[PDB]
RNA sequence: UUGGCACCUCGAUGUCGGCUCAUCGCAUCCUGGGGCUGUAGUCGGUCCCAAGGGUUGGGCUGUUCGCCCAUUAAAGCGGUACGCGAGCUGGGUUCAGAACGUCGUGAGACAGUUCGGUCCCUAUCCGUCGUGGGCGUAGGAAAUUUGAGAGGAGCUGUCCUUAGUACGAGAGGACCGGGAUGGACAUACCUCUGGUGUACCAGUUGUCGUGCCAACGGCAUAGCUGGGUAGCUAUGUGUGGACGGGAUAAGUGCUGAAAGCAUCUAAGCAUGAAGCCCCCCUCAAGAUGAGAUUUCCCAACUUCGGUUAUAAGAUCCCUCAAAGAUGAUGAGGUUAAUAGGUUCGAGGUGGAAGCAUGGUGACAUGUGGAGCUGACGAAUACUAAUCGAUCGAAGACUUAAU
């Protein structure tokens, strides 16, 4: 691996799946410096599967994404697998990498760690 | 064969069937022997009817090892068994027959009678 | 008598005259230029300064070592050349056979020369006494509470101190080591690569000095 | 895949041997200089593994001589193999057939394709 | 291993020579007008320009 | 060593053997050099100089000690709280239980024996091993270096030739020379042989879930099993203790007198050891005695008899690993390949999903060496190293020469 983030092997990969899913549902989250440095690889590799749009690519993405429901506006409820292959994948058909960005904020109270903003470009 | 307690079986025509290594010759502090090295051993198992009897201390030479040896061409040869031949004072077999394959590295040494009787060298 | 500077690429193997296997390492020595000459009258000893890898030009907004600075440009302009990032002196060579600004080709050596190689070993960090000094462990069972610690460090109130040179945990690696009596297997032209029989200290992309054996 | 390494080890590569996979019967013709006369010795068996590489790629062949297992390993491009035959091609489910070291008799046979 | 002797206040002040903190390393933000951390956003308006 | 005395310690200096780590002496076990011999040769005995290096694994016994087995060039003797328990153990001895022999009227004791029986401590100072800041080195910086000193290494066997020669009735059998190859030890490295490889590939068991069939996901040591990239490794792969100078020790001499002879010595000149100093490897100018070489920058305001910032150069901050506890070191910061992403490869695994075909069925075949792939090699500014800030010199006095 790259870095362990003070977690066991089984529970580290479960946290990365939750972080990747949340960055698709809301497209903008705030978290720790170290965690966001490695969510880039997970999220950006997942959009690559979405652009291909194959059945083998869709089943290879269903083993990383969680099961949630999208409901923000008045339209029909949608999943997270459907959103990635239907909305995100159509905004990067002409882009080669660099689907995410990181912006630093500063140290937070009570912990001393710095928070950052990661979002889809 | 390697250590001071390894159990070696024999492939010659003598009363001995299994021997236990006692000393590796060829220097002070030497703790490992290979194919073509003389050792001091004792006869732990013997067959009814033969020249060598149980409990006798005899000399022997190593003809097969599981670890194997490396040649100058970069090739290796390994065996599935560890074997030895009881020799006489003038580097000659005490028995009259040799069983199984024998390593080719005895040919370059002075053990020529062992190679001659060996079914395959 | 003769020597060059180069980088370490990696290890490989080639077959010999009678089919034997020879493990060799690949060393790339290119862009070597004589930069200065030292004499007894001026300095007190005879040697030559040799640069290995050239840098870029001077920059007003430079912030890293990729671009040579102002004092490093004037040293490489005394003789027509480019500013280099490695400079070493060779003291075993003859001054009368070299000129200032002269190229040092890879063809100085031939297949069959006996050479020695010096470099900086790989660093291992802060290590214990077992790895750093090759000491023996204590029992791992039988009620033992002594596995990897160092043993006694002194004797008693007679000598109420520790002698200098005691083996203690510390940082290991990163030392300058010379390997003597190595064999040149093949010198390759149009690619500037020397094949050295054996191995050299240091990791990949390191700097190695090659010289003729003094013994 | 360093370009400098791939160049100095280009003339050492030889293209005369056929393609084979572990599990097939193979014949090796090895020259030996024992004594004073050079002759050819033939080695049969089954290719138990093929560890990959470039100039440093090797393969291992195992055979039973007189009830004792013997394994020989050679470099693929060594200048001591005159030619290589392939008698039959077997059907295996993996690459390293290390399980055959402990199986003897009818349990150590590989079905022909 | 208890201390053998009482530590004087001369040794204590010498030991704390390097026990200190420094300024964060702030720079002026040419949108807000007040200082901000380098490579970070302006807390008053959230402008990480450039 | 066993003793004699009772000078320090009873408001505490903790024993015997074993493990780990050593260090010192020479009254020398091996190796190097000599004299004598009742030294023919290969072997021996005794004495002299010499401390550089080396000096084994097991069986019995808590044992030191001793005997025995198998090797080796050799299996040396002593000091250091009979070295070392704030470095380890606790087999014996000095606790509380129980038994035997023996003594005692008895409670109980050994000139003895047997079974079992809590080993605490977060390092303040000196010492030792690594690694950073401040100041000095008469202007401020970047590289390359000399070596006053210090540390490291120092061992040795067996075969071939000389030569079956010298010697010897025969048995037997060489000095002085020339080669090959090992044992132990030290160092470097991962091409080969293996080990590990918890974000790689594959198979399989029970149970819950994605509504269901297929395809998958969580849990059960990483559920278990078979392989395995990079890094880190030995048992793996290379190298080393070489050839030589100067002065010596015990010895051996030349010439020569005191003493008309003889005599190595009083003057003079030689030769002579693994031992001393060089030679080989590493650190080293805080070496305050602070060294040398090659480049880089040189003014406005003053009368201040001095400041001032700026230049050369180095940092704050950010992207990293060949480096690393931190720090430091090294690769970069848009005029940019430093890291991530993307597209190609190396290596690893072993034939993906879907569909068609054969079979009632579990399953087998092609499409196709397919699909997937962490650390390894290239190309590519799509993302993030934005914008700025801080430190940083104008060269003191005396004498001599041009």
């Amino acid at each position: 691996g790259y870095r362990k983030l003070g977690r066991t092997s089984d529970q580290r990969k479960a946290m990365l799946r939750d972080l990747a899913t949340s960055l698709i549902i809301s497209e903008r989250i705030e978290t720790t410096e170290a965690r966001a440095k490695e969510v880039r690889s997970v999220v950006e590799k997942l959009i690559t599967l979405g652009k291909k749009g194959d059945l083998a690519s869709r089943r290879n993405a269903a083993k990383t994404l969680r099961n949630v429901e999208i409901l923000n506006e008045d339209e029909t409820t949608q999943t997270a697998l459907q959103k990635l292959f239907g909305e995100i994948a159509e905004r990067y058909t002409e882009r080669q990498g660099g689907y995410t960005r990181i912006l630093k904020q500063g140290p937070r109270r009570g912990d001393g760690a710095e928070s950052v903003i990661i979002e889809l470009v | 064969m390697i250590q001071q307690e390894t159990r070696l079986k024999v492939a010659d025509n003598s009363g001995a069937r299994e021997v236990l290594t006692i000393k590796v010759l060829g220097g002070s502090g030497r703790k490992t022997a290979n194919i073509g090295d003389v050792i001091v051993c004792t006869v732990k198992n013997a067959t009814p009817g033969g020249v060598v009897k149980k409990g006798d201390v005899v000399k022997a030479v190593i003809v097969r090892t599981k670890s194997g040896v490396r040649r100058n061409d970069g090739s290796y040869i390994k065996f599935d068994e560890n074997a030895c031949v009881i020799i006489r004072d003038d580097k000659g077999p005490r028995g009259t027959r040799i069983f199984g394959p024998v390593a080719r590295e005895l040919r370059e040494g002075n053990f020529m009678k062992i190679v001659s009787l060996a079914p395959e060298v | 008598t003769k020597g060059i500077l180069g980088r370490k690429i990696g290890m490989t193997q080639v077959f010999g005259e009678n089919g034997e296997l020879i493990p060799v390492t690949v060393v790339e020595a290119k862009e070597n230029v004589v930069l200065q000459k030292k004499t007894v009258e001026v300095d007190g000893y005879n040697a030559i300064q040799v640069g290995f890898e050239d840098k870029k030009a001077y920059k007003k907004d430079a912030k890293s070592n990729k671009y040579a600075n102002k004092p490093a440009e004037g040293h490489a302009k005394k003789a027509d050349a480019a500013p280099k990032r490695f400079i070493r002196e060779f003291r075993n060579v003859d001054v009368d056979a070299y000129e200032v600004g002269q190229e040092v080709s890879v063809d100085t050596f031939v297949a069959g020369d006996v050479i020695d190689v010096t470099g900086v070993s790989k660093g291992k960090g802060f290590q214990g006494a077992i790895k750093r000094h090759g000491q023996s462990r204590g029992p791992m069972s039988h009620g033992s509470h002594f596995h990897r610690a160092p043993g006694s460090v002194g004797m008693a109130s007679d000598a109420s101190r520790v002698f200098k040179g005691q083996k203690m945990p510390g940082r290991m690696g990163g030392n300058t080591v010379t390997v003597q009596n190595l064999e040149v297997v093949q010198v390759d032209t149009e690619n500037k690569v020397i094949l050295v029989k054996g191995n050299v200290p240091g990791p990949k992309k390191g700097l190695v000095e090659i010289r003729t054996s003094i013994k | 895949n360093h370009k400098l390494i791939e160049a100095v080890t280009k003339s050492q590569l030889r293209t005369d041997l056929p393609s084979f996979r572990p599990g097939d019967t193979l014949r090796v013709h090895v020259r030996i200089i024992e004594g004073t006369r050079e002759r050819i010795q033939v080695f049969e068996g089954v290719v138990i593994k093929r560890r990959g590489g470039g100039v440093s790629e090797t393969f291992t062949v195992r055979k039973i001589s007189s009830g004792v297992g013997v394994e020989r390993t050679f470099p693929l491009h060594t200048p001591k193999i005159e030619k290589i035959e392939v008698k039959r091609r077997g059907k295996v489910r993996r690459a390293k057939l290390y399980y055959l070291r402990s199986l003897r008799g009818k349990a150590a046979r590989i079905q022909e394709i | 291993a208890v201390p053998k002797r009482r530590t004087s206040k001369t040794r204590k002040n010498k030991r704390r020579t390097h026990f200190k903190i420094s300024v964060p390393g702030m720079t002026e933000c040419p949108n807000c007008g007040e200082y901000k951390l380098s490579h970070r956003v302006c807390k008053n308006c959230g402008s990480y320009n450039g």
